[PDB]
RNA sequence: UAAGGCUAAAUACCGGCACGAGACCGAUAGUCAACAAGUACCGUAAGGGAAAGUUGAAAAGAACUUUGAAGAGAGAGUUCA
RNA sequence: UACCCACCCGACCCGUCUUGAAACACGGACCAAGGAGUCUAACACGUGCGCGAGUCGGGGGCUCGCACGAAAGCCGCCGUGGCGCAAUGAAGGUGAAGGCCGGCGCGCUCGCCGGCCGAGGUGGGAUCCCGAGGCCUCUCCAGUCCGCCGAGGGCGCACCACCGGCCCGUCUCGCCCGCCGCGCCGGGGAGGUGGAGCACGAGCGCACGUGUUAGGACCCGAAAGAUGGUGAACUAUGCCUGGG
RNA sequence: GCGAAAGACUAAUCGAACCAUCUAGUAGCUGGUUCCCUCCGAAGUUUCCCUCAGGAUAGCUGGCGCUCUCGCACACGCAGU
RNA sequence: CCCGGCUCGCUGGCGUGAGCCGGGCGUGGAAUGGAGUGCCUAGUGGGCCACUUUUGGUAAGCAGAACUGGCGCUGCGGGAUG
RNA sequence: GGUGGAGCCGCCGCAGGUGCAGAUCUUGGUGGUAGUAGCAAAUAUUCAAACGAGAACUUUGAAGGCCGAAGUGGAGAAGGG
RNA sequence: CAUGAAUGGAUGAACGAGAUUCCCACUGUCCCUACCUACUAUCCAGCGAAACCACAGCCAAGGGAACGGGCUUGGCGGAAU
RNA sequence: CCUCACGAUCCUUCUGACCUUUUGGGUUUUAAGCAGGAGGUGUCAGAAAAGUUACCACAGGGAUAACUGGCUUGUGGCGGC
RNA sequence: GAUUGUUCACCCACUAAUAGGGAACGUGAGCUGGGUUUAGACCGUCGUGAGACAGGUUAGUUUUACCCUACUGAUGAUGUG
């Protein structure tokens, strides 16, 4: 029963919400879980880049978000027979490989 | 909290704040926004007017980042540069006309809103308005396209 | 289950207690309602009043010298 | 055996900060006595401002400080604002000014300084002139919220427009039935 | 690049094993269940399903005398009570 | 004042629905304990606080085995993003400035070129400023200090009323166009009208209140509907086999 | 299902069994709705509704304010006249 | 209110008219009282009675309107009781 | 003041499952009714003794009686355990 | 009003815990009640419930939600059973 | 001559602009828009809708009947001038 | 007294007369249950039908007093040493 000059308030609880409620108190222990395995991983791998293999430069899709930059999936294949890195070596020398970038210019 | 609320001041009100004549019955007009056409027309048609209806033209699976635009005004034009740099002009003897990149600042569109300082420019944006290409013109400096 | 029809019982009571107000008027009301052939033309009438203020300006020292002049011969 | 309506004899305004911020109570501590003794009307507004809510001092901009102290006379004299001194990013050529205020943006704090100026609070104001002598009292809009669109009469009354809330304005959301003349009727 | 196939990691866990904690409840509350509780008990059966925590610190839980068929008493005693 | 008793006056039993209850209206033997406007989300306005054309907050990240910690602190993350900073059209799309002056096109209320000012005006407007004149002061006069009163005169916030102006949609009417192209091209004008618009801003976040909803939703209350199951030990028939 | 037919009977249940769940089903309708003091204080009328035991909107109510006025020898405004 | 003057694409033999700018002038019947304005918003939407007016009805403690006043929302003195 | 035997409150802030006379409210307890209604279907008991603290009601003896072999008699099924 | 032919019409021996009417016989059905018997009730020993209950319990009239126990005015009122 | 002679959303159709979209470009169909008319809701602010229950059920209602009681007294009865 | 579920009615007979009424249209924990007014049935009419019928017809459970009062009887009661 409205009155008086609200919104229209469309809110969607009609299904059965109380049963499907995700509460979020592993939040803080999830950020100790994940953190053990950051390290629990840098340690495993000593020397070696902890963030990961190396990733490419890229650009963002959509006219919106043109003129940003940002790290690739992984260096892709006629890039790599420039620089003359044979594609399965470079899988072991922390080179992300993409075999599915088509280079247009 | 609990202790600043009306419902301890209701404590002994034999009704509770809902009146003995009425009771608070469980759901008297109806269920949500019920009844839009009937019996609660009074208040969708003089709070909301032009709720009920089909206007205009479907456009099926549209997505935003095609028709991303934001937008500046001449008013704050100086303001994405800094100050410095409208400093060291209207000066400096040469029409030396700094470059504003309005992409690099984030936006696709410069419009021509408010006054601005007589100073020559280079404006670098994607789409122009026609009053700021003038404004610009007239204060002494160029509109220049980017893609 | 008849009930009464109709009443204008205690209304005098009701729309008299915060009493009846007389629609409080302003100098300056609104020309909206007015034929277009008037407004049509007296906004052309207040648009060039500036195209003719040196006349009114100059003629203003005139009189308002000449009434600073009729001020003074009564002194 | 009297016949009086006490329906409004209790006049409603506040007489003291609904707030706790001890040192808003304490220049009302200041002018409470201020205001008691000196003649000046001044820090009688000065005082009844003190009392009023955020929504009621609203934020004066620095541009629309200026306008206000170009008039022809008020040179020389003290801008007074009981509220916050904001910035106008559309605004350069800032002139020297004496301003007072509760507070004043980091910002603004810095363009009236470094232009040669001078920023008080309301207790060197008090000091400066307690008669308030040589001030410039001002506020921002305070029909300049955004809640005061959707007041007035109602929208969808004949020719009475008034923003209506609806939850994310677009095309199918409210031009229907009251709004083109083709489907139903416009208001 | 379909009509064939394999794959760790972040992801989920009101069952289970083993733990930790609480601005929680405190015996008509908190699980039905602080106890021989899914027990007693009802129903042909599917199923239904309770009540019920506290002597004292230590049993030191009242020997003995007496009245009574006996239950119960009167004295005595134990006890900080 | 509270225990018992006495007297004079008063005095019908509470809760409830109700035009009307002491009612020949209903609930109520008595006493204990239990017992009913809650939380979440979403708006709205009011209020408090931080910052302010910005401001966050989440998720992440960097710091612990937590005792207090599953806290606190910190991070071009802080803006990827939301909300705000701009509207208007169904849409292709466009998009908030005017004034003035001089000069040049025939000032043609049209088009172009140089300079100045910049958010227009009217009426109220809290109201500050200026203030004629007074009002004394132990003398006659002179005269600088100090205020009180202060006719009259000025700037004029906020806000309200009105007139203008600009943006977009639509119409009408009419003019000149620019020319990387050709004009079933694009561009400007005047007048009216639609708009949740601009006309030197006020939002964001965090609290708390009130209200409205969606939620079991202030508590208790149906006759029903659906999905799976268990029953012929009673009784209803049929059958099989016995007994009278 | 079964009925030599009464809607009979189907484990004290039959114009449609019992058990658990969906389930805190829905209720414009009954019933209840828990401490004090202080200030203000109604309606049963309007239009629309498959509306007539209900709502929607009008009023009437309260709260919150704000804008000013001037009893501070120096007031405009309003009104159940 | 009274003068003076500008503006017009309307109106017209001229003037009308309206709009502007600029000056010139104060208590305009009695009695009362501080006024203006914006936000949220609960309850209510079965009513009843009396003077007077009045519609059905024969009449009603009947049905239905007007105007005010009450009762509901409210005790006290009086009407024995209400 | 008393009994009671182990913990508790004042102030400044925060948080609630926070105040009961009532709901044919829930659970438990207890009255008035009241020492009242009642212990009335199938004719029936009596004497003496024994035992015993205690006998209308047990046991033995004696007497009167009924069930009357389509049984209140003698044996089984199902069921009970 | 409004019968009637297998929505069967008309008949009808026997039969009926089927519905009526009349007569004979009979009778406590009645004029009009009376007494007798058994078991009760009744009192006692023993044992002992329940429905129900705002507060409660003498009337007339008045008013009143238009038939009171309580209120107004009268009438009156004597423990426990 | 004046005061009545009429109709929302959605849907359908017709008409209008060398209109817009028809989605990675382009051309044609086709469809979707925009602006006006029409097809209709007579319960006329606009549900797509027949019964019966004496086998019945539930929520309620003295807001709504069938008894009594009141007020009234036409009618009925009784009585005057 | 005859008929009738009847109030009402009509007659027979007697008489002094066979006047008219009230008491919740007196009186169901006083009776009876014939009539209405459940469920079974039967006809007529109506209804396409389920069914309807102040149209007939037959069959159809009539609970509780021990409480207070009133009343009827029954003991008593304060006073009178
Ligand atoms: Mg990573
Ligand atoms: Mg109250
Ligand atoms: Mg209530
Ligand atoms: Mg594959
Ligand atoms: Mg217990
Ligand atoms: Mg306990
Ligand atoms: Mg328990
Ligand atoms: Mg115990
Ligand atoms: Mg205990
Ligand atoms: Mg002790
Ligand atoms: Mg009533
Ligand atoms: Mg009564
Ligand atoms: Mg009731
Ligand atoms: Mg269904
Ligand atoms: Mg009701
Ligand atoms: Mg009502
Ligand atoms: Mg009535
Ligand atoms: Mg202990
Ligand atoms: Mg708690
Ligand atoms: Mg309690
Ligand atoms: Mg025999
Ligand atoms: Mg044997
Ligand atoms: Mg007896
Ligand atoms: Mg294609
Ligand atoms: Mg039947
Ligand atoms: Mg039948
Ligand atoms: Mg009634
Ligand atoms: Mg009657
Ligand atoms: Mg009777
Ligand atoms: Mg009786
Ligand atoms: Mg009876
Ligand atoms: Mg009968
Ligand atoms: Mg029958
Ligand atoms: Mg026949
Ligand atoms: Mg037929």
């Amino acid at each position: 029963a409205p009155s008086r000059n609200g919104m229209i308030l469309k809110p969607h609880f009609h299904k059965d919400w109380q049963r499907r409620v995700a509460t979020w108190f592993n939040q803080p222990a999830r950020k100790i879980r994940r953190r053990k395995a950051r390290q629990a991983k840098a340690r495993r791998i000593a020397p070696r880049p902890a963030s990961g293999p190396l990733r490419p430069v890229v650009r963002c899709p959509t006219v919106r978000y043109h003129t940003k930059v940002r790290a690739g999936r992984g260096f892709s294949l006629e890039e790599l027979r420039v620089a003359g890195i044979h594609k399965k070596v470079a899988r072991t020398i922390g080179i992300s490989v993409d075999p599915r970038r088509r280079n247009k210019c | 909290p609990s202790r600043l609320r009306k419902t301890r001041k209701l404590r002994g009100h034999v009704s509770h704040g809902h009146g003995r004549i009425g009771k608070h019955r469980k759901h008297p007009g109806g269920r949500g926004n019920a009844g839009g056409m009937h019996h609660h027309r009074i208040n969708f048609d003089k709070y909301h007017p032009g709720y009920f209806g089909k206007v205009g033209m479907r456009h099926y699976h549209l997505k935003r980042n095609q028709s991303f635009c934001p937008t500046v005004n001449l008013d704050k034009l100086w303001t994405l540069v800094s100050e410095q740099t409208r400093i060291n002009a209207a000066k400096n003897k040469t029409g030396a006309a700094p470059i504003i990149d309005v992409v690099r600042s984030g936006y696709y569109k410069v419009l021509g809103k408010g006054k601005l300082p007589k100073q020559p420019v280079i404006v670098k944006a994607k789409f122009f308005s026609r009053r700021a290409e003038e404004k610009i013109k007239g204060v002494g400096g160029a509109c220049v396209l980017v893609a | 289950a008849k009930s009464k029809n109709h009443t204008t019982h205690n209304q005098s009571r009701k729309w008299h207690r915060n009493g009846i107000k007389k629609p409080r008027s302003q100098r300056y009301e609104s020309l909206k309602g007015v034929d277009p052939k008037f407004l049509r033309n007296m906004r052309f009438a207040k648009k060039h009043n500036k195209k003719g203020l040196k006349k009114m300006q100059a003629n203003n020292a005139k009189a308002m010298s000449a009434r600073a002049e009729a001020i003074k011969a009564l002194v | 055996g009297v016949d009086i309506r006490h329906n409004k004899d209790r006049k409603v305004r506040r007489k003291e900060p609904k707030s706790q911020d001890i040192y808003l109570r304490l220049l009302v501590k200041l002018y409470r006595f201020l205001a008691r003794r000196t003649n000046s009307t001044f820090n009688q507004v000065v005082l009844k401002r003190l009392f009023m809510s955020r929504t009621n001092r609203p934020p004066l901009s620095l541009s629309r400080m200026i306008r206000k102290m170009k008039l022809p006379g008020r040179e020389g004299k003290t801008a007074v604002v009981v509220g916050t001194i904001t910035d106008d990013v559309r605004v350069q050529e800032v002139p020297k000014l004496k301003v007072c205020a509760l507070r004043v943006s980091s910002r603004a704090r810095s363009r009236i300084l470094k232009a040669g100026g001078k920023i008080l609070t309301f207790d060197q104001l008090a000091l400066d002139s307690p008669k308030g002598c040589g001030t410039v009292l001002l506020s921002g809009p305070r029909k300049g919220r955004e809640v005061y669109r959707h007041f007035g009469k109602a929208p969808g009354t004949p020719h009475s427009h008034t923003k209506p809330y609806v939850r994310s304005k677009g095309r199918k959301f409210e031009r229907a039935r009251g709004r083109r003349a083709s489907r139903g009727y416009k208001n």
